[PDB]
RNA sequence: GACUCUGGCAUGCUAUUCUUAGAGGGACAAGUGGCGUUCAG
């Protein structure tokens, strides 16, 4: 039984808020990993990147607990990320789980060449940064598949991206920094502004604004 | 059997506390005053609430088991004269200045005080 | 003979000297000095305890916020300034006393408000301070009723409105020199001379400006008309973030913005008092410093110290190696 | 965005920044989208209709929102110039 | 205002502004605020221009006025001379009050019993709310704020260029930010002056307290 | 089962006393007499 806290998360439980692109329009903060659990539901496949033991420092001592990088994906849509450091390996899976069901973020899809049937690789040229760790995505020709290194491969693979060359740079040993690289890169190519996205928006009333008159009530 | 809940307790000690000077013997009135009073969800949390507090009103009105009414006295307290309403003030030559550029030059409350 | 808590702070002993001794019970009990509470016990009970009158707390409010002292007078004060009001009614016939005071009369000069003008161990060319004239050092010092208030707003309204009061010393009092500050930007007045923000407009901006007020009712005021008073040298700089939490120190830009707690140890506060009966079997000549606490780490200050360096305007040059807390 | 056939493959059209034509970002938990009333020119009550204005958390950060919003309104008639 | 007769500033409003020395500004200025000050006087203290001041009123009104649940507005003071203001404002609107403390995570932290999600944001001091800025921040929260001339705009869209430091000028701007929502709505007549008077709005001082009550 | 939701009766509002399906009411130990630490029951 799911209980809702948030307003977003009421309007999610009933039928007022149809899609995640609308949640996504309007940037709103994403609280509840049962409301990704709701729109996605079976579609989401995960995906566990890394475990790594470590021993936490304590006047007590050296005690180990397990972090778990956990690459979360639905298919020809989105990815997630999480990060988590918890005493048991399933509490951090499943946690590094629910942190990258938060962390839900939508990909954008292009041609390569000229525009035939359904979008397979990113749009343009894109770059992510995370601490000396830098990955660039380039629009590879259709049936290419994705030439990265495994984790980028991972996430690639987990975003619907069919294909797209890959360029590292850094200490790409560490798995969370390019992980995240990965991810960051990810997040800039829907970022990314085309000479496609040029009209002016029309705004859209808010789904807090919308439907006030129900969350009067509750 | 029936028991009442610890929700019902703490939300019907806040309304004793808070506007028992309202609250009287009748059921009915003090349903109404009660979902006058506060922000309320629910008709059966609401009615548990008015049936509690009219018991521990039949309960205290025997024998018992005043700031905040003060407080409020004191919160809405209005003078006869408004402060802002006076005589004469006081004026800056420079704040004169921007008043004739924003129009209003020609009040009679101002009184020009020059830096001496 | 109204006695105000200034007497009582002073351990002015006229009980001799009048008769007509009334006294208030909130002007007496806040006193938190032991010596006071001490002699309280020991004086002769010939002090009595009076209530003043509704009418005449409101007339004495009515008048006093003519004078432009309302917000620096307090309740207690009210009931002195009342009582003695109800006394010299009720004894002596109500036409000595005048309502609505004087105006103002404004006569400048180029001295500056921190000249050290009367201060008692200051001579500018003689003036010497003797074990003769410890004892005569209070005030400017100069027949049935009067009034024991060390404060210049007691002393103003009084005066403004007419009564004969008097100090420590036996004799009436004849003029009233102080200083007060008055806002620069909204001129209101405040005679309460530890403030530095106005009750008014907020601003820092409170000046000082001397006033002499005379003993038949009559009030001047001294300003500056120097332009080292009146300059914006030192007051626009760049302002940083505003920070939170336990540590934050905010640049007091408002008289009530709430400030972290940050106090001082009890070791780190402890002054050395060196004329004690048991100084002299210390181990050490001083009180030993407090380095151990976490206050000593945090660098924590009294309010007391540093004073002149927020003085020195943000926009100048320190010393290289210097950092201003 | 849209392919030779002419079926709109997208997910969704982002908003954009009303004052610097930036794209708002799907995590951009600083951007803000606000409606500025209306109202009778005649009575100055409220109409029921509004205006509205999307800021980047970027613009929000740097402390021209203020400004941004201040032109927009300024040049739809909300604000009277001077 | 659009240039609208009827939205002007009257005698009577310019009265109110002088009488509490809302033109009065700080004595420092931050630099995206120089275009709401008039002119550097001599001593040094920065005059608010009072035109500016009510557009930035009536602007704020019109984007309180388009919240249309009255409790999405969150209205907080923390120090204690916005404090009474703001409760009164409630009474004015029926926006949610928090007077004292914010608790850090209000805005954010979503297991708490003080959690709520408004629509937009009021803001006393920009200075000393600076947590309700940053959760604002967090959580797409438009902000206003009345704004001194030494006041950070970081996270505010409509600054209101007004003294903040002096009780009378935070109650006269609070109560003319209710009477104008409340003609804005249409509940109150404009051409009537409003029956509840802006003393009402002012801090209380706990002295002044007992000095207004002995003259009773 | 001291957990969650919820029915009986509406000549009431909604496209509406006989069929509908959304909302709003109505029930809360509320009142009475006994047993009761005179309070929990
Ligand atoms: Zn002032």
């Amino acid at each position: 039984e799911w209980m809702p806290v948030t307003k977003l998360g009421r309007l999610v439980k009933d039928m007022k808020i149809k899609s995640l692109e609308e949640i996504y329009l309007f940037s709103l903060p994403i609280k509840e990993s049962e409301i990704i659990d709701f729109f996605l539901g079976a579609s989401l496949k995960d995906e566990v990147l890394k475990i790594m033991p470590v021993q936490k420092q304590t006047r007590a001592g050296q005690r180990t607990r397990f972090k778990a990088f956990v690459a979360i994906g639905d298919y020809n849509g989105h990815v997630g990320l999480g990060v988590k450091c918890s005493k048991e390996v399933a509490t951090a899976i499943r946690g590094a789980i629910i942190l990258a069901k938060l962390s839900i973020v939508p990909v954008r899809r292009g041609y390569w060449g000229n525009k035939i049937g359904k979008p397979h690789t990113v749009p343009c040229k894109v770059t992510g940064r995370c601490g000396s760790v830098l990955v660039r995505l380039i629009p590879a020709p259709r049936g290419t598949g994705i030439v990265s290194a495994p984790v980028p491969k991972k996430l690639l693979m987990m975003a619907g991206i069919d294909d797209c060359y890959t360029s590292a740079r850094g200490c790409t040993a560490t798995l969370g920094n390019f992980a995240k690289a990965t991810f960051d890169a990810i997040s800039k190519t829907y970022s990314y502004l085309t000479p496609d996205l040029w009209k002016e928006t029309v705004f859209t009333k808010s789904p807090y604004q919308e439907f006030t008159d129900h969350l009067v009530k509750t | 059997g029936r028991v009442r809940t610890k929700t019902v307790k703490k939300a019907a000690r806040v309304i004793i506390e808070k506007y028992y000077t309202r609250l009287g013997n009748d059921f009915h009135t003090n349903k109404r005053v009660c979902e006058e009073i506060a922000i309320i969800p629910s008709k059966k949390l609401r009615n548990k609430i008015a049936g509690y507090v009219t018991h521990l009103m039949k309960r205290i009105q025997r024998g018992p088991v005043l700031q905040e009414e003060e407080r409020e006295r004191r919160d809405n307290y209005v003078p006869e004269v408004s402060a802002l309403d006076q005589e004469i003030i006081e004026v800056d030559p420079d704040t004169k200045e921007m008043l004739k550029l924003l129009d209003f030059g020609s009040l009679s409350n101002l009184q020009v005080t020059q830096p001496t | 003979v109204v006695a105000d808590a200034g007497a009582f702070l002073r351990h002015a002993a006229l009980q001799d000297i009048g008769k007509n001794i009334y006294t208030i019970r909130e002007v007496v009990t806040e006193i938190r000095d032991k010596a006071t509470r001490r002699r309280l016990a020991v004086l002769p009970y010939e002090l009595r305890f009076k209530e003043p009158l509704p009418e005449y707390v409101r007339l004495v409010t009515e008048f006093s916020k003519k004078t432009g002292d309302y917000p620096s007078l307090s309740a207690t004060d009210i009931q002195v300034l009342a009582l003695t009001y109800q006394l010299e009614a009720e004894f002596v016939g109500v036409s000595h006393l005048k309502q609505e005071p004087q105006k103002v009369k404004v006569s400048s000069s180029i001295q500056h408000p921190e000249t050290p003008l009367h201060i008692s161990g200051f001579h500018l060319p003689g003036g010497w301070i003797t074990p003769s004239n410890i004892k005569q050092i209070q005030q400017e010092l100069e027949v049935r009723v009067g009034c024991l208030t060390t404060d210049f707003a007691m002393q103003n309204v009084l005066l403004q409105m007419g009564l004969h009061v008097l100090a420590v010393n036996g004799m009436l009092i004849r003029e009233a020199r102080s200083y007060i500050l008055r806002c620069h930007g909204c001129f209101k007045t405040t005679s309460d001379m530890s403030r530095v923000f106005c009750s008014h407009c907020g601003n820092k901006t409170l000046k000082k400006v001397s006033v002499t007020v005379s003993d038949d009712g009559t009030l001047h005021m001294h300003f500056s008309r120097n332009p080292k008073v009146l300059n914006p040298r030192g007051l626009r700089y760049s302002l940083p973030t505003p920070k939170g939490g336990k540590y934050a120190i905010n640049p007091h830009l408002t008289e009530d913005q709430r400030f972290p707690q940050l106090r001082l140890s009890q070791k780190a506060r402890q002054k050395t008092n060196v004329f004690a009966p048991d100084y002299i079997a210390g181990v050490s000549p001083f009180v030993e410093n407090d380095i151990s606490s976490r206050s000593a780490t945090l660098q924590v200050r009294d309010s007391t110290l540093g004073a002149g360096r927020r003085r020195l305007n943000p926009n100048a040059s320190r010393k290289k190696f210097v950092k201003k807390r | 965005m849209q392919n030779d056939a002419g079926e709109f493959v997208d997910l969704y059209v982002p908003r954009k920044c009303s004052a610097s034509n930036r794209i708002i970002g799907a995590k951009d938990h600083a951007s803000i989208q606000m409606n500025v009333a209306e109202v009778d020119k005649v009575t100055g009550r409220f109409n029921g209709q509004f205006k509205t204005y999307a800021i980047c958390g970027a613009i929000r950060r740097m402390g021209e929102s203020d400004d941004s919003i201040l032109r927009l309104a300024k040049a739809d008639g909300i604000v009277s110039k001077n | 205002s659009g240039a609208l007769d009827v939205l002007q500033m009257k005698e009577e409003d310019v009265l109110k502004f002088l009488a509490a020395g809302t033109h009065l500004g700080g004595t420092n200025l931050d630099f995206q605020m120089e275009q709401y000050i008039y002119k550097r006087k001599s001593d040094g203290i920065y005059i608010i221009n009072l035109k500016r001041t009510w557009e930035k009123l009536l602007l704020a009104a019109r984007a309180i006025v388009a919240i249309e649940n009255p409790a999405d507005v969150s209205v907080i003071s923390s120090r204690n001379t916005g404090q009474r203001a703001v409760l009164k404002f409630a009474a004015a609107t029926g926006a949610t009050p928090i007077a004292g403390r914010f608790t850090p995570g209000t805005f954010t932290n979503q297991i708490q019993a003080a959690f709520r999600e408004p629509r937009l944001l009021v803001v006393t001091d920009p200075r000393a709310d600076h947590q309700p800025l940053t959760e604002a921040s967090y959580v797409n929260l438009p902000t206003i704020a009345l704004c001194n001339t030494d006041s950070p705009l970081r996270y505010v869209d409509i600054a209101i260029p007004c003294n903040n430091k002096g009780a009378h000028s935070v109650g006269l701007m609070w109560w003319m930010l209710a009477r104008e929502v409340l003609r804005m709505r249409g509940t109150i007549s404009r051409e009537h002056p409003w029956e509840v008077m802006p003393d009402l709005y002012f801090y209380r001082d706990p002295e002044e307290i007992e000095k207004e009550e002995q003259a009773a």
